[PDB]
DNA sequence: ACACACACACCCACACACCAC
DNA sequence: GTGGTGTGTGGGTGTGTGTGT
């Protein structure tokens, strides 16, 4: 939709005597550095600098400066430049012109909270405000302006404490009592914050649906088959259930790269633009010539011709004969399929091999947006029964009309969902998995390994004993088990998009309880590949584009995310017996 | 890249005679089959394979003093297919018969091949190089044969010579396969071919190293299986990826590893070729395709240059320092390392399959003790239900991944490993928003009995067998090459206006392999409302009743 | 001396949201 | 009073890599 954000930031000097201003500065540059890559045309972004010594403002409110106005789309230039303002801002009145007295900070939101009205009044845009303080107890606020405050602001406070004292009692008042004034408010503590933004984020895809049509179980193929309304609605004697599809796994392709030509600019920016996109179709022409040498000239020498596509027409291959079809039989040459899952039959999970499947999972769920009660009722027992059966059916399955026909195996799966009510809820839904056809097939045979024999089956007595080697191999798999971490159970795999949803794209370290020790399957790992690069482009933005530094100074991998691609540790077992035997010398 | 078969049948009085467990097909008739339906697999699967097809001993006017070519040693085309097809469909429709194609009687033992001849035909073959198509990287003989006692078993001289042909064949990578004949009334004895075929005896020192190639297996297969040992030695194995495998690298325990593609996605139109036509001139195009900007005009390839875009900042990333990012979470070459070990259950899942499976072997010539230090991994492995964990990347310019690798169980051929790929948290989606939830929440009683009776329906319709890839051929492929056979071979086509119904599911059931599966399964429910018995006729009312419940909810308003 | 199959760029549509000429 | 943008997401297509013997 259309959000808008504004940050207050303090800039007492208890803020900055702990390095809480610092803390902000990072927080913000990643946040900004976050929403430029997306560069949404309807993200705002404002930032305010309070209790500051000095301010020059319009319209004359003391202690209140706006470094950043209402900014949209929230470009990397823009905040890059604004980082560095806020650096040069800071340092120029860090302690050298402190000043005296205590201000009210609170009041500094009133006129903000003005500016928010002036810039969208009526437009029913999001809009929040992000405020970050040391202290929260040494503030005062009227009691007759947490009304107007109320009344006049509609928007959501979201308050950051940036202070790291607290005592072994807890008390809150003041900011609180704003936050339940306002209503969608909250409090965080900048650790939290900083924390959040060091972790890979991974990134949230809304699912669109790929199929539309119906899972059908005895069908018969001249209905479901024809140029007719093409599926089992007309029936008296067979299995219809209407059903949509979902991306369920989808291989991510890492952070791309723009293939660009450097510009000659008087700016010197070190300017890249991008490159077009044009396809040409050239042949090679031969060409005689008599030329006196004494080699054959038989090396590459044509003349290239470059005609357009419309004079290009595709030859297909049939074993060693190049083909060009008739406009008529290319037309016959493609099968006429019409959508649908014809199950075919149910087979046991282990009588269905693990390397049979050979394509990206999808959901396959009731339709409800053109069906019914009844519909989800079917499918519910259809899954159930399946998953309590451990039976994976085989199906022939196809998306569109005019598209391939595949075999699949679907697999009863449940996912939880939280549901409004107190109990949880699995809802059921079948995973779609395809499998090989006859062309698809490629097992060989290939020489054995336990009790290898020769090519002609004579056997191979290896080595002199395998007790050693035996011993070695499973005291050493027991020395890098995984199995004392835990495996996260069937049902929260794969996570309902609305949970996932949060009414702002702002980083908040998640509002889900249920959300912490999501840490500790060794399978489950974040795109090590993407983070990476990210981390590195962020890195390369904050040393070299805003610090002004002389050589980027590459990070090292976050060790919460090199952890799992490192070998693990369940108890000690030396296999040092290799080299030991084999030797180190200089030869 | 390039391979080619060599099919030399002997013919044997025997060898026409039919066979009562071969349902009235011949060994020759047999043998002709597999290979015309071998020949019409590999022009989908893995054309520009050569295959020749010879017969002896011939008495046939065409010959080479007994070696009669059904077909020489080309590539696959339309013209030997539609050949071998002619010769089936006169057999089967009995205006010749195999006795007469062959002019052969039975006319007391006529002469045999003599077996020096043979392979020096053999090595001549091979060694020939016709000009249409370029050498052949690979080259097999698949000899059928079922006299396993010839003139020169009972030599002994005959048999050095023979050996020390086969010995000069495979020193130019030759390589049989044996399809001697073996029936239940008549065993064949292989020790003749055994021993001709082996690389004869040779000793290094007292207790050297010896050879590690014994010759092809020389057991007998049983005619039945004839035509199964065809189509699955019609391709040699591919390697996808070849990297070592580091299981400690403290204490550098690192071996080789060889991985091929079990499975893979066979799509319709990907073999093909740009050609320009002009007037009546054909020739292949070339389709650059260069990246160049308009505004500029100069020259771009060769002087472009990647930079990563983070908003409006273009990121130009030196190589030297690209690299140490790249370094610090994986390595520069195509690797493996194995991070951790785990149970079976915890790791192998069916709805998290994001890639296709390969299968891992050990590759000893780089890494010394890689096959029985893989050997005994995989004795472990599969003593416990348990897999390993590797992090890595399959080739040098390819992502680095975490795979799941697996012991290959004991139920198949193959001995090995699975490597699948887990999917990361990125690539897992999201379980979409649906707009109802009213399933049976609050319909115990009517959900359970739809339960019930969607378990009784799903009870009979059990597979017994199995998914078995070979019983689906792909559909698309099918039709595609189908036109394509049949315009090469000018043959008319089918649906023309006049169909009928029962034309319309006969053409179905024929172009689609799964369609018939779907008949018959239409059938056994059409079969149950008919059926007087009370529990054939089960099949019925199961599903007759679930079309209650859905209209229990579907049309209630 | 040579066929497949990834990863890699950019390029095409459709669905669904918002918002109005 | 109901069509235009705008984006996101999926799917398509040359290309430069990569297996060894």
């Amino acid at each position: 939709s259309s959000e808008s954000t504004t940050f207050i930031v303090d800039v007492s000097p208890s803020m900055m005597k702990n390095n809480n201003v610092s803390k902000s500065m990072a927080y913000l540059e990643y946040t900004l550095l976050n929403k430029s890559k997306k560069s949404r045309k309807t993200d705002w972004i404002s930032c305010y600098l309070a209790n500051c010594p000095v301010s020059e403002n319009s319209q004359e409110i003391p202690n209140v400066f706006q470094i950043q106005s209402f900014l949209a789309p929230v470009t990397t230039t823009a905040t890059i430049g604004f980082i560095k303002r806020l650096k040069q801002y800071c340092d120029q009145h860090s302690h050298d012109s402190s000043n005296e007295g205590l201000q009210s900070m609170i009041q500094c939101l009133l006129v903000v909270s003005l500016d928010i009205k002036q810039q969208f009044q009526a437009r029913k845009i999001l809009k929040q405000i992000v405020v970050f303080t040391d202290n929260l107890d040494d503030l005062d606020i009227t009691d007759e302006e947490i009304d107007l405050l109320t009344e006049e602001l509609s928007t959501r406070i979201i308050l950051i404490d940036c202070g790291k004292d607290t005592q072994e009692e807890r008390k809150k008042s003041n900011w609180l009592k704003l936050v339940e004034a306002i209503p969608n408010s909250r409090i965080y503590n900048m650790n939290e914050l900083l924390v959040e933004i060091t972790s890979p984020a991974t990134s949230v895809v809304k699912p669109v649906r790929v199929f539309s049509g119906e899972l059908r179980l005895g069908a018969d193929i001249l209905s479901t088959q024809t140029s007719n309304p093409s599926g089992s609605m007309q029936d008296e004697n067979c299995l219809c259930i209407k059903v949509e599809a979902f991306p369920a796994t989808k291989a991510v392709s890492g952070l791309n790269r723009k293939t660009a030509v450097e510009v000659e600019d008087s700016q010197k920016k070190e300017r890249y633009v991008g490159v077009k996109s044009i396809i040409e179709y050239e042949i090679h022409n031969e060409g005689n010539k008599k030329n006196v040498s004494e080699d054959d000239q038989s090396g590459s020498s044509y003349i290239p011709v470059t005609i357009s596509k419309d004079s290009v027409t595709k030859a297909y291959r049939y074993g060693a004969d190049y083909v060009v079809l008739p406009s008529v039989l290319v037309d016959q040459t493609v099968y006429e399929s019409f959508p649908g899952l014809d199950l075919r039959g149910f087979l046991n999970r282990e009588a269905l091999p693990r390397y049979f499947l050979t394509s990206e999972s999808s959901f396959i769920t009731a339709d409800t947006r053109l069906g019914c009660q009844s519909d989800l009722m079917a499918f519910s027992a259809l899954v159930d029964v399946m998953l309590e059966n451990r039976k994976i059916a085989v199906a022939r399955y196809v998306s569109k009309k005019d598209s391939e026909v595949n075999m699949c195996a679907l697999c009863p799966v449940l996912i939880e969902h939280s549901n409004i009510n107190s109990e949880k809820k699995f809802v059921k839904s079948l995973t779609l998995c395809r499998l090989p056809f006859a062309e698809d097939e490629r097992v060989t045979d290939f020489p054995k390994l336990l009790d290898r024999t020769t090519t002609s089956g004579v056997p191979l007595k290896k080595e002199t004993d395998g007790h050693q080697i035996d011993e070695l191999m499973e005291q050493f798999v027991d020395s890098m088990d995984t199995d004392e971490l835990p495996e996260i159970p069937l049902g929260n795999y794969y996570q309902p998009i609305g949970e996932v949803t949060t009414d702002t794209t702002l980083p908040l370290p998640s509002l889900n309880k249920d959300q912490e020790e999501n840490k500790k399957d060794p399978l489950r790992i974040p795109t090590v590949f993407v983070y990476r690069q990210q981390q590195v482009l962020l890195e390369w933005i904050h040393q070299l584009m805003i610090n002004d530094s002389r050589e980027f100074e590459i990070p090292e991998l976050p060790d919460s995310l090199k952890n799992k691609i490192s070998p693990y540790t369940h108890k000690k077992f030396d296999s040092t017996k290799l080299v030991e035997v084999l030797g180190i010398k200089k030869v | 890249i390039h391979e080619g078969i060599l099919f030399c049948i002997e013919l044997s009085e025997t060898m026409f005679k039919e066979s009562s467990d071969l349902e009235y097909k011949s060994p020759l008739l047999e043998i002709l089959e597999s290979l015309d339906e071998l020949m019409s697999q590999l022009v989908i699967t893995r054309p520009g394979t050569a295959i020749g097809c010879y017969f002896y001993y011939c008495n046939r006017e065409d010959a080479k003093e007994g070696i009669y070519e059904l077909f020489p040693l080309r590539d696959i085309n339309a013209t030997f297919m539609k050949k071998l097809n002619d010769l089936l469909e006169d057999l089967s429709s009995g205006r010749i018969s195999l006795y007469d194609y062959f002019m052969f009687q039975q006319t007391g033992s006529e002469k045999q091949v003599r077996l020096s001849v043979l392979f020096t035909f053999m090595l001549d073959t091979f060694l020939e190089e016709i000009p249409g198509q370029k050498q052949l990287s690979n080259k097999r003989v698949f000899l059928f044969t079922d006299i396993d006692k010839p003139q020169e078993a009972q030599d002994i001289d005959e048999r050095a010579r023979l050996r020390r042909l086969t010995i000069d064949l495979f020193d130019n990578k030759v390589n049989f396969a044996t399809f001697f004949i073996g029936y239940a009334d008549k065993p064949f004895d292989n020790e003749f071919y055994s021993d001709i075929l082996q690389l004869g005896s040779h000793t290094n020192e007292n207790t050297g190293l010896d050879s590690e190639f014994d010759g092809p297996s020389t057991k007998p297969i049983d005619a039945k299986y004839i035509k199964s040992r065809i189509l699955r030695k019609k391709e040699v194995k591919r390697i996808m990826f070849q990297c070592p495998l580091i299981l400690d690298e403290k204490t550098n325990f690192i071996v080789g590893v060889k991985g091929y593609t079990m499975y893979t996605h066979e799509k319709a139109g990907v073999r093909y070729k740009l050609v320009y036509e002009h007037e009546d001139i054909r020739q292949e195009a070339y389709s650059k395709r260069k990246f160049l900007n308009p505004i500029t005009g100069e020259d771009v390839t060769g002087k472009t240059v990647k930079v990563y875009p983070y908003g409006d900042l273009d990121i130009n990333l030196s190589d030297s320092q690209d690299q140490i990012v790249m370094e610090a979470y994986t390595q520069k070459d195509a690797f493996l390392k194995i991070i951790g070990f785990r149970s079976s259950s915890k790791s192998i899942h069916y709805f998290n399959n994001i890639d296709k499976s390969s299968f891992i072997v050990p590759d000893e010539a780089k890494y010394e003790g890689s096959i029985r230090t893989l050997a005994s991994l995989l004795k472990i492995l599969r003593k416990k239900d348990k897999i390993a964990i590797l992090w890595g990347k399959l080739k040098s310019n390819s992502h680095p991944s975490l795979y799941t690798l697996s012991p290959s169980s004991v139920k198949d051929y193959n001995e090995g490993f699975y490597l699948y790929r887990v999917p990361f948290l990125d690539e897992i989606r999201k379980f979409p928003s649906l707009l109802s939830y009213d399933d049976g929440s609050e319909h115990k009683l009517d959900y359970d009995n739809m339960k019930k009776v969607t378990q009784s329906i799903m009870g009979y319709f059990n597979l017994r067998d199995g998914y078995n890839p070979s019983d689906f051929k792909n559909p698309l492929l099918q039709k595609h090459y189908k036109v394509l056979h049949d315009y090469l071979l000018q043959i008319e086509t089918t649906f023309d206006e006049n169909e009928t119904p029962n034309t319309k599911k006969d053409r179905m059931m024929r172009e689609d392999d799964s369609l018939r599966k779907l008949y018959y399964i239409r059938n056994k429910i059409l079969e149950s409302e008919k059926s007087e018995d009370p529990i054939i006729q089960r099949l019925n009312k199961y599903v007759k009743i679930w079309n209650m419940f859905y209209k229990k909810f579907n049309d209630d308003n």
